[PDB]
Formats: structure tokens, C-alpha cells, sequence
DNA sequence: TGGTTAACCATCGC
DNA sequence: GCGATGGTTAACCA
DNA sequence: TGGTTAACCATCGC
DNA sequence: GCGATGGTTAACCA
DNA sequence: CACAGTGCTACAGAC
DNA sequence: GTCTGTAGCACTGTG
DNA sequence: GTCTGTAGCACTGTG
DNA sequence: CACAGTGCTACAGAC
């Protein structure tokens, strides 16, 4: 017959509801069997191994303010809310894995592949056990429009925030004095099967009380985790690891309320640097990264305290937009996806503006503006094959950003110098497009990384020259970032778009199916099985069972 | 006594179950709000006015010399009345920050300067604390005392997160009553000394303190150790003498058993206690007029306002005194599409 | 290994995407195989023996103005719109089966069970092959909110219309002089697995142009189909069938739209009778069913021609709601689902009214109405475990009208002679519920059918006396029908609920799962696959492979 | 010769690609709303009024004598001008019904009484048709002729559903040009006799007819069989004679090729032809002044109104003359959420 | 005058 | 479509 | 006066 | 949540 | 009186 | 004595 | 000579 | 430069 684990992989990888899988199993058993598939119960006990709270492990030194028990599974995210009618309400439904246990079950999942690396690298598998380093991308995204279930209660919001992490790489260092050798480097970080769901809530991310009240313990786990080395028995030998966290693949609204900024359309645009709106439109390309987490903290402390006794606006100008207190560190960087979409919405604006001629008529009425858009979308429907979307998805963004698509707009634009202007513009943008999209720019697209700065100078001078009528005193957030800070963060991090929110947001799609297809389903246990089945979806130990190579 | 149903108009999203209404120099000010302060109100404090059934909130600018406090949800409020040196202040400590925490820093909120048209500048100065300092805690109470004739502030009650050593990532939002030690807070300088009570075997929370000359009556509040609400009423009597304060506490063992009560001053020292809860499924409908006699506190039951069905059957409710015998309560509402205003508001009045 | 068809039904009946099926197949083959499942191509080959346009059949006489070719599969529902720019647009995308071919597949697929009926009846399978009669429930429903695809075009609406049919029964009459004997009586018509999708459109259903355009051919082959008799070789013997057509399981907006009546809240509130609102409020319970298709046509001619030369309102009062011309004949009946829902929304209004006394205060402020709904839903969720809902779903409607929920809302209403008023009201209503909603009332719940009329009298004058402040000059459509025309129909049919809109509008869930996971997906090719895979889902022959004697 | 953009205010939802604007006794009337008449308009006819860039529609009540016609999409419209004893008619036949069908019942529309506030009561009398009746057809044209001195109608062009042999469930919505036979329609009584003659080898469709003094000029139609747009121009000459009519027709060597064209009567018999299409993708831009001389029709190309980008790049467009040398056109608009005005409207004017 | 307070619009990101 | 910023304009209380 | 007149309402069903 | 009916009231053209 | 699930614990019927 | 299979639970989504 | 397996196609849904 | 599908026809590699 079939091995139980292999079968279980057949199940979770093909998206099979346990009910549906029991249907199939029963059938093939009763009809010409001699059963092949293993019945539900052996599957259920076979997956005990994969889920967190299985493999025994220990940190050194022991974590500050964390439980030492390693067998703990799904926990209600409340983390002890005393549910007094008098106190803050219990409204939230949440289920999360305790961070470190999730981490070990995700990494002990890669034991085979890190052994693979150690063998392939021609390193001794027995030698150098303690010199491991592990780079991990954490991510968080809110997802609206989640149907509430009738249930027993509690009455709970229709928004759901989903929080996850992906293991990007593991590299040896010790002996020392080296680059460190990369044992494992994830091939497709932009895949949903590379993303392991950590936590599940029903909360709006604009509701700060509740969100901080759930995610607080998690962040604590992080601040502890940055120090101690992990210790796991792996591949037969007990080895010691390290952990590097990159908070990345957040949308900007989320960065700003989590990094405690004033958001998102204010006169202080950039997360990374202090430049104002008009100040940034004045000179675009030249900026240096300044603001970080520790900085945001000291800034809050000099806002809340306000030692020099400045009034509202001068104080707001001293701290450059730090009002709220940041509770979470985020490595400074630009999301590939949302920046792409942002630039595409700005270009949507520009195209709209060149349908009629809007630098000749400084303030046109709303009517012929709607008229203009209808023109633009009729055209974009004909050529480029594009439905007039409500909110702009990244797919649209990728389809409209081409020389090819810009051509469709070139047709309507009345004059030649403008028609040529936005074409030249798009060419300039596409030459700089892969640097924040492509996985590893250093190699994949070397010259476009080499020539970026000059090219952005070109672009910005095109704006300042022929497009100034729009960009006189203003420029968008993301467009600013992409015309300023790309070279810096690439030559620092080494990659961008490798760190993209793409992996995480895609995860949201899975959530929905899992909630609908693989849930209980009731408000008591839903997140239980969503989170479970999802974590079982991402596991490489099942996935290479599904490879069954060739 | 009667109620007038209110419409929230705009700005209904800035109230959350914990919050404060401070009555000083005429108009009363909403303090605390959902989330961090937005730029519509960089301070976070809102002046509130009620006209013709209409509830209105407006921004309050801060003076240059002021600090800016976070929107604390369940702070201990004490009105420090007009006298030397500077009238007249609302004392706030310490509340619970929207990014979830407890501010252990005590804020001193004063009125600074008017006019012109309905415009008041408020100044917020946190007073640094030398001690012996009190822990970060929330939902407790603080009240003003005057003894011979030196003035101080008595601090008691409340909850906190489990002590740093025993706190887990699994048990965090587990929250325990704080130890039964009062703090005598000298408002100048910041020295507030801790004091232990032979008569207090347990931490109390959401209790409601009232105060008059050198005396404070703690009206009953939730206990999380035994999960019960004591009918007993706490009386404490402080005597401030150089160089050491002497506090004595006694029990009058019959009174109201209540939690999260709205205290609205009507007469000179006589508040009406509107009041929050009987049991944890039960909310107090019966309203209690509380006078303070030098002999002792006494409470006469007042005929409760006629409750419209909604406020009668709600699970939870909250509010604060507008002052002058008038108070504001709020009932959480639900239907989809969301209301959008999560709370319906009622005005209620004596006489 | 195992049989191709059995496997094909391991897929289709378990909701398995062909790609996913291929994933699993490849895995189980490569790992310890000795392949078990059949590769995709023999599945695709196997399902050609099920889908319509397979089995050869013949009608006599020949169907008027319909093609005689029996092998035709999926047809684009356009029926060849000439797509001149100048003519009416080609905007609609549609895929339908040719009706009769669909039927013969959905029937010869019941061949096993019909022979089963013959041998079980102890009838001789060789004798009496002519006297077969088949009663079929056709249905139609609009489903809003369908995303466009970016596609090549054409521009197409975000609404879909899904038209289907279920075979309800087959009975033998000949020799003659008898009841007719029921060979096959469907056990669960309210199941989605009993409903076979016949036609699929992207069209708004309030768009009459395009709806009549695409759905026209269908109705025509209907008007032909009811006359000629079908002839099919089945069980080895060529046998002759008759067909009976019951239009049922339409929403009322759809009804009114299709018979050319006023919609839906007008002064003429009845599909099955001529009474106005006021006339219905005065005397509630006594009405005799009148309306039908043929004289609805005569009515349209009376309106359009206006032979006696009458004023607009006099003419509209004479012809009583007939302005438009009826396209399609439907049976005069009440849909179970939307009636449960509509009576429940009426009751929602009555409870809402009985919270604050609304007969004491002739009109409220809107504010205190909002207040009333707030308290109502807060309490309802408290006890009855019901979240507030934006629309009235049937499930909510079922958890709503009970003694439970009425005694839940009886806590609020302060008056104690009003309490047992609406309580006794609900008791009466519950006593009259199963008569329309049961599968076969004559059998299942005989005494409630027996006592209906008297019971509805009681209900009615309970309204007219106690509740009159609301019901003075007005009442609900559905609430009118259910207090009048239930007894008339269930002795004209034998059931109401058996004919309900459940089978069809359960089919929408399947439309969305299939389009989303079992479609192409390109705007051109998608409907083909939704429709095909769905038809394969409903097939009995594929379904009975899923127990095989449990 | 200029354009102005119009806003459709409320009710743009009742305009659809096939429709008709009838100019009689001053004000002009929209006809053929989308779908069956909603009771906001039981008639199905809308008085349309344009003021200050604003397009407005108003319900038109029907007189007691009238038959209420369905909202037919592409009927043949002919203005029957005021004379003994008729005045004054808009003749409509037959269009195609919203429930998709073809009418083949000729409606005679007329004005009856007014105002008093300048309401207009209208009356619709379908005229029964004796003799061989013109088959159900749509998108054709019909026009008025006057000869010695008897007045009649001439009917030509159009398409129809397949003849009830080729009739199919698979081929249904597929149409075909009707046979090239004109119908001479005596408006009293309902006798309409069919006629033919060799110079017509095919049915033209969506062509525009113009009528002056017993002569009718048909601008290029759309032929389906050979799927092309003849630059040939049809001229028919009818002599009405007791007791038999004589029709002789001829061709113009060259002329205009356009389908679905709008004709606005600027002068006496001279209309500016706005025009629909030169091709199955490319749509006609240049506008053509067409005068009718007794010698023969002639077309002077007029400088086309400067087009805004939208109307120039549209795939399809449609409209009708408001009259007064002024016409209304519409461009289908795409974006979501649906505007929900399915069409942007433009007014275009000559001189 | 003055600043409410609305009110609207255009900006910016989700 | 939703929430928050920011500036112009406009309603309104003194 | 008169008929809009756009509006706003509550009504009814999807 | 969208669309259509019906009547009350209120804006407005003559 | 919709129905076929929805995953899991509980407890029976089977070698 | 282990293995296997259905029932219990509250509630779904299509309206 | 039949059986089997991946590539081509345009486009998806998560933002 | 997201990714893992989405079902089907086309055409190759395999006994
Ligand atoms: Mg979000
Ligand atoms: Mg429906
Ligand atoms: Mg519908
Ligand atoms: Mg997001
Ligand atoms: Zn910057
Ligand atoms: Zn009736």
C-alpha cells in the first residue's frame, strides 16, 4: 500500500478536505481493494510529527520571559485575557503557535536540506556543528472582508490580520574570518508554500489596542530570540544555530502604525528618511537613510516629554512625524509589490492627465476628468487587454507597466513632445524596474544595478522639466522611495523583492480557502484548523514527498 | 431625574470603554481615545459640548511648554480644586497606553489660557516621581485629600500584568490585582511614599473613590483573587504631619457592591453614584445618591431614570460625568453594515 | 489497478482540480507503484460517455424548429449573434447545453434506477415500454457579484445568470385507467447534487434585452418539447417517454420579470391572484388562484392594444399589473426558501416594532428605530446565537422563527398581553410552516395540512385585531400568499417545498467553487469548463460509485 | 460647428444603442427605453429637454384613446408632416421588442392636447395592415412621399430572424437581411403592397433614407451576405397613380458609404448627415452636409467639429437629432464601480 | 474678526 | 470602497 | 395654481 | 448592500 | 421541514 | 487486545 | 504502432 | 523580475 506520510502529503498538497479524502479512501478501499490510502486516523497521528510541539530543543541561555515547555501546540492568542465584563473586552478570536516552537518545526523540517548543503558543500557533516546562522523573514498583513460566523459569540470584527514567517537562508560561519558559506538559500521566497503561518486573528489593524494586545507577546518572543543560540538535534548530531530577523513584507500603512509614524498621506512621506513632501519634490534623487527603530524610540521620548517646549507644529517638525510609540522593529526597506502598484497608480494618474491636456488647463472640472478616465480605460481594454479595475491589483500594475502598454496611451495624447515624453519616461522606469523586483540584483541584472543612480537622475529631471505641473510641490510616497533609496538598500541588504510582501499576501489567498474548505466550522474552533492545515501546507517534508522526483 | 437620548453626529469612533471626562472651568474634556492621536487632534484631548441633543467633540491645542500624553484608557482621575499655587488641575495616573502598556508616569493637566471664541489652551506636565515610586497600573483610583492644611493625593487599587519574573508569553494578558499598599503622593515634590494596611487583605479594582476633607471613601470594586464584589465599604482617614504621614483605615461593612461606577457630583460634596455593575452578568440599574457627612457617608436610593429597552438589556456600559449633576453614558451597538458609530450615547440628569 | 469511471468519480465528486488529481496520481504512481489511478487522458476519455451529445435518441414527431443532430456538446449560448458593430452588442458570454440532449443524458444516466424501479415494482421490464411519463423541475436564478476577467474582451457585466433543471420523477401510466405508478421519485430535490446546470450566462437578470436574447432558444425548444415524445434505447429495450415541465424555484423578482408583471413592491402584490394591497389587508385569507400564462398573454394584448380606450391608471387597474409581455410559462406556485426568508424579515420588522411600543407612538424618529434594531440584535446574538446580518439568509430565517427566539424577544417587550400575542402568533405560524416547507405534506404532516385554513384564519385576524396598526392598509407579498394560497396549491401539487428554490440556489455555491477552481481560466474558455465540470458533478452514474454499498 | 459635453443627470439608464428621438411640435421625445416600461413611465416615451449643459427626461402621459407600444429599439422612423387632416405624426415600424422579438405592427404616434404647464398628451394608434403585410424587421428605414398630390409611405431595408425553415435553436440570434422588396404603404387605409425591381440585388441594412417631394435617397447600407458597405447611392422615384403605383429606381455612380447614421434637418430639406461608420472598426468622423436639389442630391463635406479624444477613439456610438440643426450623440463608458451612467452624452451643433 | 465645523476636494496607501 | 492628511473655502458664533 | 420636482420617505424582494 | 413602487412633501416654472 | 459537508473526539463493532 | 467506522457537536455557504 | 507526459496558451487570485 | 496553478490540445519520447 501507500506510506501514511506520503498519503498525507497527497492530501494537504492537493487541498483535500479530510471529509473528501475519507470519501475517496472509502471508495478505493471498497471498490477493488485491498486498500491503498491510509484511513483518517493514521493520517492524523502521522501529522503529529510535523506540527510544532514535537521535536525537543533548547535555547542558550534560556529565553527571558518565555515558557520552557517545548511540546505546546496551538494556543489561543488571548494569552490570558481575564475576560472581565468590567475590563477591556475579550472580543478577539485568535490562534497562534508559540514562536520558537514553530521556528524549530519549520527549521527541523529543513534538516534534510541542510544536511544536503553540508554534504554538497563538501563540509564534514560531523565537523562544525555550532557555527550555523539562520536568516528569517517575518511578515504581517491585514486582510479585510472576513465574514463573521453566527456562533456563540463573542461578537467579532470582519477584519482578519494574518502574521507569518519564511526561512530565507542558513549559512555556516565558524571557523570565522570568512564570508560564511551558504548552506541553504531559498529558491522561491515569493511562493506561498515558502511561507509558514505563525499567528491568526480577527482584528482590524487600524484598531491598535487589540492588535498590540495580541501581537505583544510575539514581539517579546522576538526580542528574547535575538540573543540566545538555538540548540537542536539534527541529522543525528546536536547542533547550535543563530537567528537573524528581517521585518519586511509589511505594507506601508502597517509599517507606519507599527513603527509609530504619522500616516500615510502626511507631509512627512518617507519611512526611511526625514524629507518632507515639497522638500522631496524640490530635489528628488538625493537622500540618505536615517530613521530606524531605536531612533524612532528616542524621537518618541523627545515628543512625549518635549524638553525644549516647542508648540505643536515645531515639535512635529523636530521629530519629523513621530507621535505614536513604535512597539516593533522593522529593517528599513521597500516592499516590491506595493511599491510596484503605487508607481502604477501614479502612472495611471499621469496617463489620465495626458489623455486631455492638463498642463494647459491648470484646473479642469470633475466631469471631463471622469470623461478622461473612461477614455483611458476604453483604450486599455482594446489594447493591453485590461478590465477597468476598482482598486489596482499588482497584476494590472505589471501588465500596464511596459513600453507596449504605454504605447496604447501614446495614441491618445495630442502632441509629439508629450507623447515621446511619457514613452521615454516608461523606458527609463523599465530599465530601473528589475532592481527592486528581481530576486538577487547583484548577479541577475548587474548593469541595471550599476546604472540605476544615473537613470533615476534622468527620470527625476524628466519630471522636474516636462511634468513639473503635477510634481511642482508634491510627489507620492513610494515613487519618492523608488527614485531615492533603491541603490542604498540594495547595496546594503544585497537584495530587494527577495524580501517582498509577495510571499505573505499570497498566503492570504490560502487562508480563505482553508477557512472555507478546511475549517471546523464555528467561531470556537476555526482558526485552530485553518492555522493547522495551513502550517501542514507549507512543510517541505510533505512537499518533497510530492516531488517524488520526476 | 430623567434621560435624554443623544446623537453622536461625527466623531463617534474616538470613545472606547475605558475613558475619562474631566470637569474643570466650565466645559468638560474627553480624555483617552481609540488608538494613537491622529493629526486631527495631536494632543488627544477633546473639548466636549452638548447642545439640543447633539454631542460634539473638538480639538484642544496644547501650550508650548506642555508635554503630550498618550491616550490612556483606564487612568485614575482626581480633580485637584482651585487653590495655591496653580488652579485647577486634573491629575491622571497612570492609565494604559493604546500600544499596550501601562504608563507609570503621573500626568498633571492644567488649564492655561483662553480666549477667544470657545478656545482653551491646556498644559500637560508630567511630574517626575522620586521614590518608593508606585508601579504602573490601570483601572485603579486616585483622590485628593487636605489635612491641616497640607494637601496631598492618595493612590490605591488597580491591576497590573503578572510580575516580570512570572510573566510568560503564554500568560501575559493574565492580569492580577496589585498589592494592597496605598501611596501618599506629595504633589510637590514628587515623593510618594508607600504604606501598608493591617485591614486590607486583598487588592481591589475598578472601585470608586470619593473624597472630602482629609477623608476618602472607597466604594466597592471587583476582586480578581476571589472573583467577588465586596458589599463592604472602605473608609480611610489620613493625618499629614511633619515629618511622617499617619494613615488609618476602617471598614463600614454595609454599603453598595458595585464595579466601574460613574460618579457625578451634584451638590457640594454629595455625588450621585450612577454605577456600573452588580454581578458580572448584572449591571446596576438602581441609582444611589451619596452624601458625605463629617459623621460618615450616607447613601439614599434615588428612583432610577426610566430605562429605555436598549440600555436595560445591554451587556456592558460605561461613561463619565459631564458635571453639574449631568452625566453621559454609552451603549455599544451592533448591526451590519457597521453603525459606524460603535456606541449610542445617553445623557442623564438629576432634579 | 482500479476502473477509470470509479476514479473519475473519485475526482469529480471530491472536488478535485484535474491538475491536483494529476499531482496525486503522479505521486502515488512514482512511490510504490504499480499505478492505481488512471492518467488524466483516460479520465477525459471516460467522461465523454456521460456528458451530453453522446447517446443516440429520437423524437416523434420531430421537434419543431430545433436541430436533429444528437451529438452536439457545449454551445456558446449566443446562438450566433451576428456581432456587427452597428447592431445590438455581442457583449454577453454564455455556454449552454442544447436542452433535450442534456435531458437524455441526465435520464439515460438514470437508466439503472429506472430499471430498478421496474423490477422493484414487479413490473416486467420487457412489457409496457411506451407509457413512461417524466416530470422535470426547471429552475432559474440570478447570481450577482461575479468578477470580470481581464481577458480579450468583450466587456461583460459582473452579474451571472445560471439556469438549470432537476428530474423529479418518472411514472408509468399505460395500461391506463390507473393512478400511474411511480418508478422513480427523487429523494432529495433540495440537494445541489440533484440539480444539473443547463445554461450559463454572464448577464444582469434585470437586463431584459440580453436575457430574452440568450434564453429565447431554450424556451422555444421547451414549447416544442412538451408535445413530441422522446424515444431512447434503454436497458436493451427501446422505450418511449413523455415530459412534464414545472417552472418552479424562481425568485419573485425573476417571476414578475418573466411573466411581464410589476416588480416587486407595487400595488399588485400577487403572482397567483388579482388582489391589490388594500383588498388583501381587509380580507386576508380568502382568495382563489387565477393568474396563468395564457391569459397573461391575453392580458398583455388587452394592455398593449387597449381596446376600450381607457385612461392609464384605469387600464392598469383593469388588466391588473400586466404591462410587459410574458416570455416564459411557469407554474403558479410559492417558493419555499424566499418565503421562509421574507416572512422572517417581516417578523424581524414586527419584533423590532414591539421593542419600543410602536402602536402607542404613531411615528418614531429614525434614530430610535436604529436604537430598536441595536437592542434587538444585541439581545438576539446574546441568546439565539445570531450575529446581525446585512441581508436575510435562509439559515438565519430558520434559526429565527422558533418558540426559542420569540421567547428571546419576549424579554424586551414591556407589555404582557403583547408578549403572548406575538408568541401565540409564532406558535400558529410554526403550526403552518411544514405544510409548504415539507417534502410531502399529505404524508409527512397530515394534520397540519388538515387544519391549515382555520389556523391561517386565526393568524390573520390576530393581525387584523391586535397588530392592525402596522397592517391596516398594507401587507407583504409572501406573507399574503402564505396566509391565502398554500392550501390551494398543495392539493394542486401534493407538495410545495419539494419544488423549492433550494436545489437551484444551492447550485450557485457550486458555480463559484467551479469557476474559481475548476475553470480555465480565460474569459473565453471558462464557462465551458464551469458548466461541463458541474454537469459531471451532478451525474448519478458517477455518484453511485461513491458508496458501493457503503 | 461645435460640440458641448452634456451631463445626463438622473436617468441615463434608459438609453440603449438602438433608440429614437422624435422631433414634433417644438420639443423632441426619446423613445425605446431599455427593457419593458417601469411604472414611473407606463407609456415608454420621454420628453427630452436640454438646458445649460443638462440633459433631462420627463414622463409623457398618454391620451385615453391610445394603444401603449413596447419600447422598440431600432424602428423605422418617418416624420409625417402636418397636413389635412392628420397633424402631425411620427410613424414607427416596426422596431424590436425588449423581450426579444420583432413587432411588425406599425404604430402611428401623434400629439393631442396641451399644456397646460406644457405637458403634452400623445396618442398611439397602431394601424392594422390589409394586403400583404411587411414582415417583422428592424434597423430598416421608412420615409414619407407626396405625389400628385396623394401622400404615402415607402418602406425599405432591414434585417430579420431566419425564415421559419432555417429556423433553429442553434441558429436564432443570427440574423439575415430581408429580401430587397420595398413596401408602398397607403396610410389610409392599411393597405401596403409589396414591390420589387432588378436594380436591388440585396437587402441593405442600417441605411439612412431621406425624403423630398416624391423622391427618396438611401445612403449606403450594410450588406450581410457580401458583408460590405456600398459607396453606391440609391435613388427611388415613385409615381402614385390610380389605380396602380409605379416605382422606378436608379443608382448613383459614387457617393457616401456609411452605416447607422444620424440625420439632423438643418434647413428645409437639407440635413447635416452626422454619420455612424465608414467601416466595421473605423467609425465616420468627417460630417457631411447633404442638400436636396430637384436635379439631384449633393453632399458638401463640412469641417467636422473638433472631437475630444473620447468620442474620436470610441469603438461604437449612437444618437439622434434633437432637431434645430442640433443632434445628440453618446459614448459608452467603462470603469468600475459602474458610473452608473452607461453613456456619456454630447450635444453637437451646426452654424 | 475669529475659529469653529462643516464641508468639500485632492492626496496617498490598503 | 475605507480611513487619514492637508489645504482652500465657507458657515457661524462673538 | 399647477406639475413637476428632485427629493425623501418607507415598502417589498433580490 | 441595489433597484422599483407609492405617497407625502416641497421646490419651481408660468 | 435543505443539504453535504467540516475536523475531531467518543465509542461502538471486527480480526 | 488493536483496527476501523460512524455519530455526536455547532454551523457553514449558496440566496 | 499505441501509451504516456510535459509545453504551449492567456490569465487567475491573494494584495 | 511571483507563483502555482487551470484544462486542453500538440507533439514529442517509450514499450
Ligand atoms: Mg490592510
Ligand atoms: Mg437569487
Ligand atoms: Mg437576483
Ligand atoms: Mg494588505
Ligand atoms: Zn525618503
Ligand atoms: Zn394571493
Amino acid at each position: 500500500g501507500l506510506h501514511p506520510a506520503v498519503c498525507l502529503a497527497i492530501r494537504v498538497n492537493t487541498f483535500l478536505s479530510c471529509s473528501q479524502y475519507h470519501k475517496m479512501y472509502r471508495t478505493v478501499k471498497a471498490t477493488s481493494g485491498r486498500q491503498i490510502f491510509q484511513p483518517l486516523h493514521t493520517l492524523r497521528n502521522a501529522e503529529k510529527e510535523l506540527l510544532p510541539g514535537f521535536h525537543q530543543f533548547e535555547w542558550q541561555p534560556a529565553l527571558k520571559n518565555v515558557s520552557t515547555s517545548w511540546d505546546v501546540g496551538i494556543i489561543d492568542g488571548l494569552s490570558g485575557w481575564t475576560v472581565s465584563v468590567d475590563d477591556v473586552p475579550a472580543d478577539t478570536i485568535s490562534r497562534r503557535f508559540r514562536y520558537d516552537v514553530a521556528l524549530v518545526s519549520a527549521l527541523k523540517d529543513l534538516e534534510e536540506d541542510i544536511m544536503e548543503g553540508l554534504r554538497e558543500r563538501a563540509l564534514d557533516d560531523s565537523m562544525c556543528t555550532s557555527g550555523f546562522t539562520v536568516v528569517v523573514k517575518e511578515s504581517c498583513d491585514g486582510m479585510g472582508d472576513v465574514s463573521e460566523k453566527h456562533g456563540s459569540g463573542p461578537a467579532v470584527p470582519e477584519k482578519a490580520v494574518r502574521f507569518s514567517f519564511t526561512i530565507m537562508s542558513i549559512s555556516i560561519r565558524l571557523e570565522g574570518e570568512d564570508d560564511g558559506i551558504t548552506i541553504f538559500q531559498e529558491q522561491k521566497p515569493n511562493s506561498e508554500l515558502s511561507c509558514r503561518p505563525l499567528c491568526l486573528m480577527f482584528v482590524d489593524e487600524s484598531d491598535h489596542e487589540t492588535l498590540t494586545a495580541i501581537l505583544g507577546p510575539v514581539v517579546a518572543e522576538r526580542k528574547a530570540m535575538m540573543e540566545s543560540r538555538l540548540i537542536i538535534s539534527v541529522g543525528g548530531l546536536l547542533r547550535s544555530f543563530r537567528f537573524f530577523f528581517r521585518g519586511t513584507g509589511y505594507d506601508e500603512k502597517m509599517v507606519r502604525e507599527m513603527e509609530g509614524l504619522e500616516a500615510s498621506g502626511s507631509t512627512y512621506i518617507c519611512t526611511l528618511c526625514d524629507s518632507t513632501r515639497a522638500e522631496a519634490s524640490q530635489n528628488m534623487v538625493l537622500h540618505s537613510i536615517t530613521r530606524s527603530h531605536d531612533e524612532n524610540l528616542e524621537r518618541y521620548e523627545i515628543w512625549r516629554k518635549n524638553p525644549f517646549s516647542e508648540s505643536a507644529d515645531e515639535l512635529r517638525d523636530r521629530v519629523k512625524g513621530v507621535s505614536a510609540k513604535p512597539f516593533m522593529e522593522t529593517q528599513p526597506t521597500l516592499d516590491a509589490l506595493h511599491c510596484d502598484i503605487g508607481n502604477a497608480t501614479e502612472f495611471y494618474k499621469i496617463f489620465q492627465d495626458e489623455i486631455g491636456e492638463v498642463y494647459q488647463k491648470p484646473n479642469p472640472s470633475r466631469e471631463e476628468r471622469r470623461r478622461w478616465r473612461s477614455t483611458l480605460d476604453k483604450q486599455l481594454r482594446k489594447k493591453m487587454k485590461l478590465k477597468p479595475v476598482m482598486r489596482m491589483n499588482g497584476n494590472y500594475a505589471r501588465r500596464l507597466m511596459t513600453r507596449e502598454a504605454v504605447e496604447a496611451v501614446c495614441e491618445l495624447v495630442p502632441s509629439e513632445e508629450r507623447r515621446e515624453a511619457l514613452l521615454k519616461l516608461m523606458d527609463l522606469y523599465l530599465q530601473m524596474k528589475p532592481v527592486w523586483r528581481s530576486t538577487c540584483p547583484s548577479r541577475d541584472c548587474p548593469d541595471q544595478l550599476c546604472q540605476y543612480s544615473y537613470n533615476s537622475q534622468q527620470f527625476a529631471d524628466l519630471l522636474s522639466s516636462m511634468f513639473k505641473y503635477r510634481y511642482d510641490g508634491k510627489i507620492t510616497n513610494y515613487l519618492h522611495k523608488t527614485l531615492a533609496h533603491v541603490p542604498e538598500i540594495v547595496e546594503r541588504d544585497g537584495s530587494i523583492g527577495a524580501w517582498a510582501s509577495e510571499g505573505n499576501e499570497s498566503g492570504n489567498k490560502l487562508f480563505r480557502r482553508f477557512r472555507k474548505m478546511n475549517a471546523r466550522q464555528s467561531k470556537t474552533f476555526e482558526l485552530e484548523d485553518i492555522l493547522k492545515h495551513h502550517w501542514l501546507y507549507t512543510s517541505k517534508y510533505l512537499q518533497k514527498f510530492m516531488e517524488a522526483h520526476k | 431625574m430623567s434621560l435624554q437620548p443623544l446623537t453622536a453626529v461625527n466623531c463617534g469612533s474616538l470613545v472606547q470603554p475605558g475613558f475619562s471626562l474631566l470637569d474643570l472651568e466650565g466645559d468638560v474634556y474627553l480624555f483617552g481615545q481609540k488608538g494613537w492621536p491622529k493629526r486631527s487632534c495631536p494632543t488627544g484631548i477633546f473639548g466636549v459640548r452638548i447642545k439640543k441633543g447633539e454631542l460634539k467633540l473638538r480639538a484642544i491645542s496644547f501650550s508650548n511648554n506642555s508635554s503630550y500624553l498618550p491616550p490612556l484608557r483606564c487612568p485614575a482621575i482626581a480633580h485637584f480644586e482651585a487653590q495655591d499655587g496653580k488652579p485647577e488641575c486634573y491629575l491622571i495616573h497612570g492609565g494604559r497606553t493604546p500600544n499596550n502598556e501601562l504608563s507609570s508616569s503621573l500626568y498633571m493637566l492644567s488649564v492655561d489660557s483662553r480666549g477667544c471664541n470657545r478656545k482653551v489652551t491646556l498644559r500637560c506636565e508630567e511630574k517626575e516621581l522620586v521614590g518608593d515610586v508606585p508601579s504602573a497600573r490601570y483601572g485603579h483610583t486616585l483622590s485628593v485629600i487636605n489635612s491641616r492644611g497640607k494637601t496631598a493625593c492618595v493612590l490605591f487599587g488597580g491591576r497590573s500584568y503578572m510580575p516580570p519574573t512570572e510573566r510568560t508569553t503564554q500568560n501575559w494578558n493574565s492580569v492580577v490585582d496589585c498589592p494592597p499598599q496605598v501611596y501618599l503622593i506629595d504633589l510637590e515634590f514628587g515623593c510618594c511614599t508607600a504604606h501598608t494596611l493591617p485591614e486590607l487583605t486583598d487588592g481591589q479594582s475598578f472601585h470608586v473613590a470619593l473624597a472630602r476633607q482629609d477623608c476618602v471613601y472607597f466604594l466597592g470594586g471587583h476582586i480578581l483573587s476571589s472573583d467577588c464584589r465586596p458589599s463592604r465599604l472602605i473608609r480611610l482617614h489620613v493625618e499629614l504631619l511633619l515629618g511622617s504621614p499617619v494613615l488609618t483605615c476602617t471598614i463600614l461593612h454595609e454599603g453598595l457592591t458595585i464595579t466601574s461606577a460613574i460618579a457625578s457630583p451634584i451638590g457640594y460634596h454629595e455625588y450621585i453614584i450612577f454605577g456600573g455593575y452588580q454581578s458580572e452578568t448584572q449591571k446596576r440599574m438602581e441609582c444611589t445618591y451619596v452624601g458625605l457627612d463629617d459623621v460618615g457617608v450616607h447613601m439614599e436610593s434615588r428612583e432610577p431614570p426610566q430605562w429605555t429597552s436598549e440600555i436595560s438589556h445591554s451587556r456592558t456600559w460605561f461613561g463619565g460625568s459631564l458635571g453639574k449633576g449631568t452625566a453621559l453614558v454609552a451603549i455599544p451597538s451592533e448591526g451590519n453594515p457597521t453603525p459606524p458609530e460603535a456606541y449610542h450615547f445617553y445623557q442623564v440628569s438629576f432634579q
